[PDB]
């Protein structure tokens, strides 16, 4: 069928999903995750230099 | 449309002889797995020991 499951968000836990459809063996799908990083949408508003006097 | 009756007058070498024919022995028929509405549905596990196969 279309299985739908949730797995824990700390990576490197699997995650068994037993999956039982019409006929087949119960397919246990094993999930596990690495790196789902959160890269926020952001927008500069400074350019952070030292001063220089100009004499 | 319909249902078409008929009578068929069967031969007698299709009346394969029930005495002349294999004796199975404790058929127990078991069904694995039914679809409600699919072409073959039901796996069905018949059971059943051979006395005579055939």
């Amino acid at each position: 069928y279309e299985h739908t499951a949730i797995i824990p968000n700390q990576v490197g836990f699997p995650y068994k999903a037993h999956v039982a459809r019409e006929g087949y063996s119960p397919l246990t799908l094993q999930m596990q995750v690495i790196e789902t990083s959160l890269e926020p949408t952001l927008n500069l508003e400074y350019i952070t230099c030292d001063y220089k006097t100009k004499v | 449309v319909g249902n078409i009756p008929v009578s068929m007058d069967i031969a007698d070498s299709a009346f394969t002889r029930l005495t002349d024919a294999p004796v199975i022995s404790e058929l127990t028929c078991t069904v694995s797995t039914c679809t409600h509405s699919s072409d073959f549905g039901g796996i069905a596990v018949l059971s059943y020991k051979v006395e005579k196969s055939g």
